[PDB]
């Protein structure tokens, strides 16, 4: 199951 | 950066004259990801071959297997025709049985 | 019996025209289980494994939304780096993301990943400690910084440490009958006459799961590098693996090497001699 939240760079 | 691809050129199963294979040519270690990568037989380009999802390695170098169905005759040639931004011209890796 | 789940991202500029090209998959071992292509009709995640098609509607919604959300960040990234390096708008370029966690022999949390790329060379990257940032550079290091006041290690260390391992132990019992069997190498050895007094032996080994294997030439009990020829491991396509090793000796004297394969599907290595 994928990770809810992702940053931006 | 850019990296050269590996070539790989393969049947799935030990192959046998008139027996269903699988043709196989394994392409790794390339950056950047987009690659053209035909099987030939007989020199000529094969419409119905696949190909699994783009992935890559702990190098972030990519591979992909291309792959289709066959049935090795005694006749019959194989071979893989690879295109990349690193080549000068595009390669050819014929198949061997014994490799 | 380690075992490991991850996810992989890649994500191409296009400038002619349109998004960028995004493509990802998910795998547990040495299996993918999941992908999106974001040129793919149905822009949706998909099965690429039986065992994950028993995952419910609410499981391909919520992955399929945060599957997006992945690659608009990667959208918004590539071109956030394209200005940190001062670079043309015409050129295309790339950026790749990979994440994950292994669950050691106690199928406790061992260790947790998160990795990025830009251009096929290490950009940032969580250390081990998973609280601290590797910068490969001082584009990254501006990142770096940002994430480290924004918190993004804690986030992920929640997910790397809990969620991450939660799941991956519920793939591994859904799909135990594939992802917890071991499939031994298939060997065997060949022989071709290269010229009247040299012989090249080849060792085969096929079939096997998963991909971690080696291969080694001895001559009368002793290794020998010299003369072999050892090819990268390749996916058969039915998801095993296959390689080989190769080695040119005197005709006749082919009795003095023995071809040695270990692999986890092997109680005891396999010792293989020419006939």
């Amino acid at each position: 199951s994928l990770f809810n939240t992702i940053a931006v760079l | 950066i850019q990296r050269t691809p590996k070539i790989q050129v393969y049947s799935r199963h030990p192959a046998e004259n008139g027996k269903s294979n699988f043709l196989n040519c394994y392409v790794s270690g390339f950056h950047p990801s987009d690659i053209e990568v035909d099987l030939l037989k007989n020199g000529e380009r094969i419409e119905k071959v696949e190909h699994s999802d783009l992935s890559f390695s702990k190098d972030w170098s990519f591979y992909l297997l291309y792959y289709t169905e066959f049935t090795p005759t005694e006749k019959d040639e194989y071979a893989c025709r690879v295109n990349h931004v690193t080549l000068s011209q595009p390669k050819i890796v014929k198949w061997d049985r014994d490799m | 019996g380690s075992h490991s789940m991850r996810y992989f991202f890649t994500s191409v500029s296009r400038p002619g025209r349109g998004e960028p090209r995004f493509i990802a998959v998910g795998y547990v071992d040495d299996t993918q289980f999941v992908r999106f292509d974001s040129d793919a009709a149905s822009q949706r995640m998909e099965p690429r494994a039986p065992w994950i098609e028993q995952e419910g509607p609410e499981y391909w919604d919520g992955e399929t939304r945060k599957v997006k959300a992945h690659s608009q960040t990667h959208r918004v990234d590539l071109g956030t780096l394209r200005g940190y390096y001062n670079q043309s708008e015409a050129g295309s370029h790339t950026v790749q993301r990979m994440y994950g966690c292994d669950v050691g022999s106690d199928w406790r949390f061992l260790r947790g990943y998160h990795q990025y790329a830009y251009d096929g060379k290490d950009y940032i990257a969580l250390k081990e400690d998973l609280r601290s940032w590797t910068a490969a550079d001082m584009a990254a290091q501006t990142t770096k910084h940002k994430w480290e006041a924004a918190h993004v290690a804690e986030q992920l260390r929640a997910y790397l440490e809990g969620t991450c391992v939660e799941w991956l132990r519920r793939y591994l019992e859904n799909g135990k009958e594939t992802l917890q069997r071991t499939d031994a190498p298939k060997t065997h050895m060949t022989h071709h006459a290269v010229s009247d007094h040299e012989a090249t032996l080849r060792c085969w080994a096929l079939s096997f799961y998963p991909a971690e294997i080696t291969l080694t030439w001895q001559r009368d009990g002793e290794d020998q590098t010299q003369d072999t020829e050892l090819v990268e491991t390749r996916p058969a396509g039915d998801g095993t693996f296959q390689k080989w090793a190769a080695v040119v000796v005197p005709s006749g004297q082919e009795q003095r090497y023995t071809c040695h394969v270990q692999h986890e599907g092997l109680p005891k290595p396999l010792t293989l001699r020419w006939e």
